[PDB]
DNA sequence: CGACG
DNA sequence: CGTCG
């Protein structure tokens, strides 16, 4: 863990370790009533060198400079630590170890900081979208950043993100089920502490705006897949990229540029996208052929379904590892919504376009990933308006949100006994609908077989865009 | 939950912020809350009744801008009231109001005085115990409380949290906690209570009270 | 939050 | 503890 720097001694000294235990401890305290929103910082620090030990202590309210902070010298290491302890149960009613830590009034609550040959033979693209997948500089960046907006107190583990995770899910629940405002309030308050905010000095808001919940859930789950990918990244004779491709349980080749099916990919690509909520054009790189060890076989029971469509679908790349690694997952039951209009499932769309705009790429990381897969729809459920779905109706296999604008429907193609949407962008014949552009929804995972993989760049329309397009 | 707050110096040990001397104890002293930069919290800044006029706060209204302004004694809230500034019924009727509210504040104040003179703090520790009343912090709330109960009986505890509430300037609020996370905000000028029972030990002090129980019921603020 | 009677 | 900052 990390020194303190308000202790002036990050060089000089380093926090202590003992009985597989650190002690450095992050304390929050909130009441939305009164507004208080508080942290308390507790170090033991020993020197590089002798036996010298001091006691740190700072205090404050959190993203401001409301506060102060002591640095004592202990005589020894022996009452350092008897200090250090005493101070933890004043401030917390707890003791320093416990495997059942209980809550109690007017006390702080501990935060759960988390700290810290060469002989491949595969084709280059390959070894350029496995580099790209399994990239650890972008993701120890993301990782371990310091963003003092939305980590004011460090970064936390992935356990206490689950906790105010399942804490917005039990939020929405109660907001539903005519809740009390106190029902709220207590959780409000668990949340606030559980993810420390910089608020300034102003009391921090309930969570009864469902839609900054929504929004929070969003990004709670945004640091989860990013926990997955960096877990799955920390997995010899063989060469790492070799090495890397065995974790994906995937066979991947990459289509011909000149190929016919790669042709009718590009013509998909050009036709379905749209400049209209895009400010960039897609350019296509390396084409796919993917296929999962399993998938091949749990998606047979669909095969001989009727009107499977080959469609897409669009994640940031840090998840695509492990896409490959264990194909598409449905959310669990307990995890709250976070935008989607239609339950939790497994969700694409027919244009290129939308799919894409999930990508969040970037101006400086024009490149992103994007899927494509046989989905046996079956019989769609078509809807025109948001419905947290549970049970398919009596005879349906998927579900389709409506929009404004479709492919066209008279260009469409048959690939192995598969539709493919590829016509151009025009106006479906559906009046009083909330959607742009069409959605498609499974909820079952084998309903999906992932077939290709497409690199593309996003040529944002920038000055550069501008000079080329413009002389 | 104000700006200003006024109250009797519960100990001889603040420096007034002007003149930088002790204020002494029991003494009416004026503070305003300012926040602090050592820790989370706002905290008084105390003056003399005198040094915190002459420092330019043009208060408008006590009895509304300082906190803890329906708890002092009459004549002192009418001296407060003053230096804040440097229809037959409807009328009749208002007068006869202050003038019963003058009545219930000094009455209050002869019985706690009384309560002071005869019994200790210990004493009145357990005459809040007897009526299952919960014992506050601080001398000064003891024997509020303990003259609560005796003019309006026994508070029952709150319906939800189980905690007991306290009078404060306009309601009596609920001092609990419904959860180790969140405290219990009831309030209410209504609130449900026993009547009150001093224990047959203090009965030789009791008559030191001479009954004189009443049947009032808490006046409030409109 | 620490400091102090 | 119960004040005070
Ligand atoms: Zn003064
Ligand atoms: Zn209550």
């Amino acid at each position: 863990a990390a020194v303190d720097p308000d202790s002036g001694l990050e060089h000089s000294a380093h926090v202590l370790e003992k009985g597989g235990k650190v002690f450095s401890a992050t304390l929050g305290l909130v009441d939305i009533v009164k507004g208080t929103n508080s942290y308390y910082k507790l170090q033991l620090l020993e020197d590089d060198k002798e036996n010298r030990y001091w006691i740190f202590r700072s205090w404050g309210r959190v993203g401001t400079v409301i506060g102060s902070n002591k640095l004592e010298q202990m005589p020894s290491k022996e009452d350092a630590i008897e200090h250090f302890m005493k101070l933890y149960e004043e401030k917390t009613g707890n003791a320093w170890h416990s495997k059942n830590f209980t809550k109690y009034p007017k006390k702080f609550y501990p935060l759960e900081i988390d700290y810290g040959g060469t002989k491949s033979k595969l084709p280059k693209p390959v070894q350029d979208l496995i580099k790209m997948i399994f990239d650890v500089e972008s993701m120890k960046k993301a990782m371990y950043e310091i963003d003092l907006q939305k980590m004011p107190l460090g970064k936390l583990s992935k356990r206490q993100i689950q906790a105010a995770y399942s804490i917005l899910s039990e939020v929405q629940q109660a907001v539903s089920q005519g809740s009390s405002d106190s029902q709220i309030l207590d959780l409000s308050n668990r949340f606030y502490t559980l993810i420390p905010h910089d608020f300034g000095m102003k009391k921090p808001p309930l969570l009864n705006n469902a839609d900054s919940v929504q929004a929070k859930a969003e990004m709670l789950d945004n640091l989860l897949d990013i926990e997955v990918a960096y877990s799955l990244l920390r997995g010899s004779s063989k060469d790492p990229i070799d090495v890397n491709y065995e974790k994906l349980k995937t066979d991947i080749k990459v289509v011909d540029r000149d190929s016919e099916e790669a042709e009718i990919i590009r013509k998909y690509v050009k036709n379905t996208h749209a400049t209209t909520h895009n400010a960039y054009d897609l350019e296509v790189i390396d084409i796919f052929k993917i296929e999962r060890e399993g998938e091949c076989q749990r998606y047979k029971p669909f095969k001989q379904l009727h009107n499977r469509r080959l469609l897409w679908h669009g994640s940031r790349t840090t998840n695509f590892a492990g896409i490959l690694s264990q194909g598409l997952r449905i959310a669990p039951p307990e995890a709250p919504v976070t935008g989607y209009m239609f339950g939790k499932g497994i969700y694409f769309a027919d244009m290129v376009s939308k799919s894409a705009n999930y990508c969040h790429t970037s101006q400086g990381d024009p490149i992103g990933l994007i899927l494509l897969g046989e989905v046996a729809l079956g019989n769609m459920y078509e809807l025109k308006h948001a419905s947290h779905i549970s049970k398919l109706p009596k005879g349906k296999h998927s579900v389709k949100g409506l929009g404004k604008t479709t492919p066209d429907p008279s260009a469409n193609i048959s690939l192995d006994g598969v539709d493919v949407p590829l016509g151009t962008g025009i106006s479906s014949g559906v009046n009083d609908t909330s959607l742009l552009y069409n959605e498609y929804i499974v909820y079952d995972i084998a309903q999906v077989n992932l077939k290709y993989l497409l690199k593309l760049k996003f040529n944002f329309k920038t000055s550069l865009w501008l000079e080329h397009h413009h002389h | 939950d104000k700006l200003y707050r006024v109250e009797y110096a519960k100990s001889g040990r603040a420096s007034c912020k002007k003149c930088s001397e002790s204020i002494p104890k029991d003494s009416l002293r004026m503070a305003i809350m300012v926040q602090s930069p050592m820790f989370d919290g706002k905290v008084p800044h105390w003056y003399h009744f005198s040094c915190f006029w002459k420092v330019g706060h043009s208060i408008r209204h006590p009895d509304v801008e300082v906190d803890g302004f329906s708890e002092l004694r009459w004549d002192d809230q009418q001296k407060v009231k003053k230096t804040a500034e440097a229809s037959k019924k409807e009328k009749d009727k208002d007068s006869k109001l202050e003038k019963a509210l003058k009545a219930q504040n000094d009455l209050i104040w002869n019985i706690k005085d009384e309560l002071k003179k005869v019994c200790s703090t210990n004493d009145l520790k357990e005459l809040l115990i007897f009526n299952k009343q919960q014992v506050p912090s601080g001398e000064s709330a003891i024997l509020d409380r303990v003259a609560d109960g005796m003019v309006f009986g026994a508070l029952l505890p709150c319906e939800e949290c189980s905690g007991q509430l306290v009078f404060k300037s306009d309601a009596y609020y609920c001092t609990g906690d419904v959860t180790a996370w969140t405290k219990c905000m009831v309030k209410t000028q209504t609130p449900n209570r026993k009547e009150w029972v001093t224990p047959k030990e203090f009965r030789e002090i009791s008559y030191l009270k001479k009954l004189k129980v009443k049947k009032q019921d808490r006046i409030f603020p409109p």
